[PDB]
């Protein structure tokens, strides 16, 4: 609600029961979860922690 | 002491936006809630959502989702609302109210201890 | 969850009790005690009489009194005047942040 | 709110943090504090039989 301050939105795309189609969906991670891939300057492309 | 200010009396065409302001001196303004109500004249009054003045968190009630936003500003400690989309039993009375203390420990969004109340505004369409 | 079931009007002679009730619904006033009473003058702002189910606020005479059970939510006046031409409003808790208000009870004097 | 059911593969299940209704406040936990005081108070003289 543009005040939260500790948990984000983190929206992505996934693999539906078919894994041909995928489709879009939404969550709500809690901060220390997400750490940003460092791909570029934009704070967007956010991560996994656990996923190195 | 302390003051609930709004606006005058509005005359609307239907499918407009009306905005209503609603000002609060004499105390801290960003540490307490703020609840609205709407009365249409002949019956009873009428919940709408509240507003946390220090964070701009928004929550509304239901059959309003959609076409009411509520604004906050505390450089002139005014609360905003813009409403679109007017409809015909929208001539009403708007109220603007102060709620429970912002506490940072427990939730007191929905405590319905309103204490002080603004002087009411007269919305009319036709 | 529409608004809270409350009696069309009431009528008091001066100088004796009455009591006034609303009723709902069992996710709203009968599992959260937050229920306020509310009045209205015809013409300016309302008042508020009550915060809790029993909990009396500041600048009122200590007259007004407040009771909860189970479903049901009642306030009584003794000792009534012609100053209370007023209508009366309850108002309670019902989760998700919403409040839902009541009808209104007419009160006439004699 | 809720565990939201977001369905990954063939038949497997992620559950996620969906809205958040209400307004939003902070963690916390609390300890009484005359108590923590002087049970503090009684580790601190049953530790001066060893350090003198
Ligand atoms: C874990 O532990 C933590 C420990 O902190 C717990 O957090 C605590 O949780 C309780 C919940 O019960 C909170 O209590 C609430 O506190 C508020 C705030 O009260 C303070 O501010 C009042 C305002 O005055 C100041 O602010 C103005 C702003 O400009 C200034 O101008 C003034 O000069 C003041 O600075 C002030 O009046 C209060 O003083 C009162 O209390 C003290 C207590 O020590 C007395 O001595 C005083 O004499 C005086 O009585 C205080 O300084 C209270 O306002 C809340 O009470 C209202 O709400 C109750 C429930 O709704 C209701 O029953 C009460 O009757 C009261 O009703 C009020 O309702 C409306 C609110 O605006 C008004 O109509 C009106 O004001 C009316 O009075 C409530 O007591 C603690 O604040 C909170 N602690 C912190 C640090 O936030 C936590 O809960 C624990 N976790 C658990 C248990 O799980
Ligand atoms: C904390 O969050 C939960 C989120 O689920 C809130 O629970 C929800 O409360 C609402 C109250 O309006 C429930 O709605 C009611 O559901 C019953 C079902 O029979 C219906 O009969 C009513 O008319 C009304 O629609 C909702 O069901 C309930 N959610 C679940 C999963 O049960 C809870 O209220 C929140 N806490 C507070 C203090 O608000
Ligand atoms: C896997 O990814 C994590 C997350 O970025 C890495 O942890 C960080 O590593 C850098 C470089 O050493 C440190 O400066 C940071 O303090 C670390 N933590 C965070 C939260 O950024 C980790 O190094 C990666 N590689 C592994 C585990 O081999
Ligand atoms: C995710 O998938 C959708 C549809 O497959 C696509 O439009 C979108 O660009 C993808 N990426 C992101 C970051 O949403």
């Amino acid at each position: 609600s543009g005040g939260v301050e500790e948990m984000k939105n983190c929206s992505f795309n996934t693999t539906t029961e078919i894994r041909d189609k995928e489709k879009k969906e939404y969550a709500l991670f809690y901060k220390p979860d997400i750490v940003p891939l460092s791909e570029t300057n934009n704070t967007s492309e956010y991560r996994l922690i656990n996923c190195n | 002491q302390v003051q609930l200010v709004q606006s005058g009396a509005e005359v609307k065409k239907p499918g407009a936006s009306v905005k209503v302001s609603c000002k609060a001196s004499g105390y801290t303004f960003t540490g307490y809630y703020m609840h609205w109500v709407r009365q249409a004249p002949g019956q009873g009054l009428e919940w709408m959502g509240w507003i946390n003045p220090n964070s701009g968190g928004t929550n509304y009630a239901q059959k309003f989702q959609g076409r009411v936003t509520m604004t906050r500003d505390t450089s002139i400690s005014t609360a905003y609302m813009e409403l679109s989309r007017l409809r015909s039993d929208d001539t009403a009375v708007y109220y603007c109210a102060r709620g429970g203390w912002i506490g940072l420990y427990y939730d007191s969004s929905g405590y319905p201890n309103f204490d002080y109340w603004g002087q009411g505004t007269l919305v009319t369409v036709s | 969850q529409s608004a809270l079931t409350q009696p069309a009007s009431v009528s008091g002679s001066p100088g004796q009790s009455i009591t006034i009730s609303c009723t709902g619904t069992s996710s709203d006033v009968g599992s959260y005690n937050l229920v306020s009473w509310y009045q209205q003058h015809p013409g300016k702002a309302p008042k508020l009489m009550i915060y809790e189910v029993s909990k009396r606020p500041s600048g009122v005479s200590n007259r007004f009194s407040g009771s909860k059970s189970g479903n049901t939510a009642s306030l009584t006046i003794s000792g009534l005047q012609a100053e209370d031409e007023a209508d009366y409003y309850c108002c309670s808790y019902a989760g998700s942040s919403t409040v839902i208000f009541g009808g209104g009870t007419k009160l006439t004097v004699l | 709110n809720t565990r939201k059911s977001v369905r990954i593969g063939p038949g497997q299940t992620f559950y996620a943090t969906g809205d958040i209704i209400g307004d939003i406040k902070q963690a916390h936990c609390n300890i009484s504090e005359e108590k923590w005081n002087d049970t503090l108070q009684k580790v601190g003289i049953e530790l001066q039989k060893h350090f003198p």
